[PDB]
């Protein structure tokens, strides 16, 4: 509970709460699919340039491929803690543990495929 | 806001795009202030363009350090480059000193358009309300024209 | 006339030398002289950084850019800044306009501190008499110089250049 | 949520999957939002896939390259002629658009927009001198007008899109 | 206003036209401002046209880059060319400091014409007013003569 600038500064306080993980008014599927577009598109980035398939027409492709793979994994990892762990931070009233962080997950993943699809059609675009 | 100088009676309260829908006070005085201020530059400015077509351009030498006949500046758009740049300075320096003068902040007198100049100061004769929106009547039909006027004197090439 | 107490001797070639000669304070809210205050500090921030920027442009630290355009870039800052594609313009420009709105609708400013926008308010206590080394109201007058004479010494180095060369 | 903008006599309130058959205020005014921008969106791409056809624009694009605007192909090919320069700056306007004068305030109308005036006209871009401030009450022709005008345009917008897929072209054959 | 620096022995109302409405406290503050800042305007630059010819012009170079030794500038007027604009730009300057940095705004005791230049520092004596009626005096009189001087060099080459 100590109290730096870098964690309770205002503009900390309301950049960590306006995340998707934390920003009020946000079901939890719109978590998962806000948190899935990020690291979606970010993930195509090191994969078409810097890989194997660098210097190839389907560079893009592959590493559109190597991005949804990587989600996949990842929500696969998210799924494995949400039934072993429970995290229990988002559940709604009643419901079961670890509904709300499950549901997360699977949004991310989701959300994750889009966020590679949008990244893969703006490298074959433009 | 309903009742101002404003609305005449070809057309009543004219304001299809709602910038009036929860009247801001401060916001509509100081768009009736721009109004009124802007109707005023337009009346000049016609005045500008329309006068020196018929009356001959100034006789005189404008600059008299760099020829200027006022007959090598022709009336409308490329002026702008014609008249010196110090003598642009010096118009701008005479509208910014007149406004600079007494202020036009929000509330003060200036803020409604009143200066000071009362050439028509009708003596209360039921006919404030006939000179203040008159000016304002002016103003938007001057302003018109004058845009008009700028697109024939463009569009067109020079002049009219 | 004196400070209109919102922003309290805070400026001037002292610090409790308000200078306004323009009438740019007489008659304005509190929260109007605040905005003031936020955007003299945001266009302050923006020049010293613009001026250490220009420096070590113009001292040929200029990479990022030297690998951009695939040979040395110029050290004029302006014909460097010209140098660039448009997409990194319009990165920048993107990259600002994320900051502005972060500053805004995520992470709003302090209502009596605008120009607080990382919000440190929250986290310092205050100058005060029992602390020996209180300089808190000292570098914000640092801040506030620093700031208005970067101001006008980018303009110098910006209006100076694409008219003299 | 019948009486609220958008029910209009031809079908009423529609909601046939009963998407909004619950309450959830926040769900229907995030739909609300949605629905809007996407036709306004759409009714500005319609625009501009009509008149291109129409009043391709005098200059030239990039004076640099030459591109003119009366040879850049219509519908979903500027995708791939127009320079990525240009898509990028759009892209980034839109951006700047939706994260400044035209970012949604919570407390507002769903599609109100305090900088925009009433039939769309930006207020702003006007020395950013604010605008409109919704009134369903005296507006609520307009109101539904714009709605539902959006709503075809949408409609409209997906089936060209589709007719350029279809035909490849967007000359007389797309348009039938 | 009576007891302020203009009453003298040959007048001390000379106004035929000014006093427009014989009151406007701020506007006579104002004049009297302008009245002494005009007035040591004028009284330097009579001496700048009286120092020249008499106890001729310095000797140096003013500007050792672009060799513009002080006797060779023309005396009257022209002066405003030869001199360079990295000199003038430096005049201009110093002006805009001394102007700027006591506060000229109406009310401030700069404003009035006091911009702490007490040289003789006079302890507000009665040689207070006698000094401040002899400055501006002079000042008056500088002013009519420095027109006179660039009337002169404006209709006869140099300033005689
Ligand atoms: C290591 C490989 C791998 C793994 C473990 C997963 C794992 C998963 N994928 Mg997946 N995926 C992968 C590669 C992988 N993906 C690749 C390479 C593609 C591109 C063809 C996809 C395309 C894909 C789609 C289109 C979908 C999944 C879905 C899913 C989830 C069921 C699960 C998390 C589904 C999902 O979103 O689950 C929520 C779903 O709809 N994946
Ligand atoms: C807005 C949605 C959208 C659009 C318009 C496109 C558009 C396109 N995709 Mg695509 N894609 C998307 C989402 C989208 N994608 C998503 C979410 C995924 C993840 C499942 C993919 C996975 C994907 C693959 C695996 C491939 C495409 C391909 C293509 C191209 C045919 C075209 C440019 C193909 C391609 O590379 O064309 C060049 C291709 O092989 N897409
Ligand atoms: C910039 C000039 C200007 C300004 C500030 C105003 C301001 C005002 N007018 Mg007004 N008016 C103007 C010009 C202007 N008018 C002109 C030219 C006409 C003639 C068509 C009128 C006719 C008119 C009527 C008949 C009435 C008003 C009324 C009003 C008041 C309420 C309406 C409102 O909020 O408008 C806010 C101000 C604006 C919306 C101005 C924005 C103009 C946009 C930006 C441009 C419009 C298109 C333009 C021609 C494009 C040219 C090209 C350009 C991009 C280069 C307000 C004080 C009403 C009133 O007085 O009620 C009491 C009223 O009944 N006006
Ligand atoms: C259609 C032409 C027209 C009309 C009817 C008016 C009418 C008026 N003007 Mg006006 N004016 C005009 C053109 C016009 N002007 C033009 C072209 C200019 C630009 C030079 C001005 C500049 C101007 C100024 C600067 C001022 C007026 C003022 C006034 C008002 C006089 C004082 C008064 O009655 O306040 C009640 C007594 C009166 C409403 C004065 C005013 O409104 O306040 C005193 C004022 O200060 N006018
Ligand atoms: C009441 C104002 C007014 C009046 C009487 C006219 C009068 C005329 N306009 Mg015009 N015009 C005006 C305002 C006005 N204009 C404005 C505000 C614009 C800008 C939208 C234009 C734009 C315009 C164009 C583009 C053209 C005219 C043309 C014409 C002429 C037919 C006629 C002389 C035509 C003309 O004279 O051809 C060059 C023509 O082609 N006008
Ligand atoms: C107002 C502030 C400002 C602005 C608008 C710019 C703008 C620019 N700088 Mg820059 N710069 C600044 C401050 C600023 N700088 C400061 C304070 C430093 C010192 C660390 C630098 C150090 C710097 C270097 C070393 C380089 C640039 C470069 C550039 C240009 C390309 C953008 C880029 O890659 O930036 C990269 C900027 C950084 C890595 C520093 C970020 C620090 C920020 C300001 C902290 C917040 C662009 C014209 C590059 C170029 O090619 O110029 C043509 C380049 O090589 N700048
Ligand atoms: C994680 C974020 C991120 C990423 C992935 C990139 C990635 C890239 N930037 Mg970049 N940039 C960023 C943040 C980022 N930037 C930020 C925060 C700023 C400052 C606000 C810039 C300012 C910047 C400039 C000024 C330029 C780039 C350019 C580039 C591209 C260089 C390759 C090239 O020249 O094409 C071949 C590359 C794709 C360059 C570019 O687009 O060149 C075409 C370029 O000139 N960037
Ligand atoms: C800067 C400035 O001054 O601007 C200001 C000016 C304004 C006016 C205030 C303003 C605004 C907004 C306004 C009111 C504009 C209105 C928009 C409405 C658009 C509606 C549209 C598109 C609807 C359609 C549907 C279409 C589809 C039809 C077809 O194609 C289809 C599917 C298939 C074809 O086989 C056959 C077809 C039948 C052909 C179509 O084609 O039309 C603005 C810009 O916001 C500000
Ligand atoms: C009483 C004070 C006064 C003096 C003493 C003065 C003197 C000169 N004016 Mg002048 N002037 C005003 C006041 C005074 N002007 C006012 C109130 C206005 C209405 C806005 C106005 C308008 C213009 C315009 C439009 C031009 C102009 C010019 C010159 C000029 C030429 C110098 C040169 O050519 O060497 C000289 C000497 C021309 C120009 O060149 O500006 C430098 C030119 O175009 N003035
Ligand atoms: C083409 C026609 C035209 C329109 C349609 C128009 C409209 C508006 N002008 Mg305007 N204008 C010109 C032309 C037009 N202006 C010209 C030729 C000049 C040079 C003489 C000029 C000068 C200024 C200045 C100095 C200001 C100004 C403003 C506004 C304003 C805001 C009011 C409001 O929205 O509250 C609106 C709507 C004020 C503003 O707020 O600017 C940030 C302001 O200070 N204008
Ligand atoms: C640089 C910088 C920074 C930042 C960083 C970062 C963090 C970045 C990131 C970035 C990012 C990371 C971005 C992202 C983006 C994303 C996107 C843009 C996405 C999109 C997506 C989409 C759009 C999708 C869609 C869809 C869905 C939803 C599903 C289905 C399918 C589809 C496709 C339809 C900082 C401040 C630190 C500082 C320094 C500078």
């Amino acid at each position: 509970q100590i109290r730096s600038p870098i964690s309770d500064s205002r503009f900390a306080k309301n950049f960590i709460g306006n995340t998707a993980f934390y920003r009020e008014g946000l079901e939890n599927w719109q978590r998962g699919l806000e948190i899935g577009m990020a690291h979606g598109y970010f993930l195509v980035g090191p994969f078409t340039t810097l890989g194997p398939l660098r210097n190839t027409p389907e560079a893009a492709t592959v590493g559109l491929l190597s991005a949804c793979a990587v989600i996949g994994i990842v929500s696969v990892g998210g799924l494995l803690f949400g039934a072993t762990v429970k995290p229990r931070a988002f559940d709604k009233d009643g419901a079961t543990a670890g509904s709300g962080f499950t549901e997360i997950i699977n949004w991310h993943a989701v959300g994750g495929l889009g966020g590679a699809g949008f990244c893969h059609l703006l490298l074959t675009l433009f | 806001f309903e009742s101002e100088l404003g609305v005449q009676a070809p057309t009543g309260f004219w304001d299809p795009l709602g910038f009036a829908k929860d009247g801001s006070m401060k916001a509509f005085k100081r768009r009736r202030a721009s109004e009124i201020k802007h109707g005023r530059i337009a009346m000049l400015a016609t005045m500008g363009y329309i006068t020196p077509e018929i009356t001959g351009k100034f006789p005189g030498y404008l600059s008299p350090s760099t020829l200027l006949k006022y007959d090598d500046i022709p009336n409308g758009l490329g002026a702008i480059s014609k008249v010196p740049a110090l003598g642009w300075a010096q118009i701008f320096v005479y509208c910014g000193y007149a406004e600079l003068s007494q202020d036009q902040t929000p509330g003060s007198p200036g803020a409604e358009g009143n200066f000071g100049f009362k050439v028509l100061t009708s003596s209360d004769p039921d006919s404030l309300e006939k000179k203040l929106a008159s000016e304002i009547a002016n103003g938007r039909l001057a302003m018109m024209a004058f845009t008009g006027m700028a697109t024939q004197d463009g569009l067109t090439g020079s002049a009219w | 006339r004196e400070a209109p107490k919102v922003l309290a001797g805070t400026g001037g070639p002292l610090p409790e030398s308000f200078w306004d000669p323009a009438g740019f304070t007489n008659n304005k809210t509190d929260e109007e002289l605040l905005f003031y205050r936020a955007a003299e500090l945001k266009h302050g921030r923006i020049a010293m950084a613009a001026v250490v920027g220009w420096f070590t442009n113009a001292s040929g630290f200029h990479y990022l850019g030297d690998l951009w355009l695939k040979k040395p870039a110029s050290d004029n800052p302006i014909e460097a800044f010209n140098q660039l594609s448009l997409l990194g313009v319009f990165q920048m420009v993107f990259f600002i306009g994320c900051l502005e709105w972060l500053t805004t609708v995520p992470c709003p400013p302090p209502k009596d501190a605008p120009w607080d926008v990382i919000g440190m308010s929250d986290v310092l206590e205050e100058d005060t008499d029992e602390n020996p080394m209180a300089e808190y109201k000292k570098i914000q007058m640092q801040e506030l110089n620093n700031s208005r004479l970067a101001m006008v010494a980018i303009i110098g180095l910006i209006v100076q250049a694409t008219t003299t060369g | 949520f019948e009486g609220e903008l958008g029910v209009t006599p031809p079908m009423g309130y529609f909601d046939p999957l009963g998407l909004s058959s619950d309450g959830d205020k926040k769900t229907f005014i995030r739909r609300r939002k949605s629905e809007l921008k996407n036709g306004r969106v759409a009714m500005w791409a319609c625009m501009g896939w009509i008149v291109p056809e129409w009043y391709r624009f005098p200059g030239e694009l990039s004076p640099s390259s030459g591109l003119k605007f009366s040879e850049i192909p219509n519908g979903m090919a500027a995708l791939k002629a127009l320079p990525t320069e240009a898509w990028a700056q759009m892209g980034a306007f839109v951006a700047l658009l939706e994260l400044g004068p035209l970012w949604q305030d919570e407390s507002r109308a769903p599609g109100d927009f305090k900088t925009c005036a009433k039939y769309g006209f930006p207020m702003f871009f006007v020395g950013g001198r604010e605008g409109s401030d919704s009134d369903p009450v005296k507006n609520q022709y307009s109101l539904n007008s714009e709605i539902n005008n959006g709503r075809l345009a949408m409609m409209a917008i997906t089936g060209m899109v589709f007719q350029n897929g279809i035909t490849g072209t967007t000359g007389p054959e797309m348009w039938a």
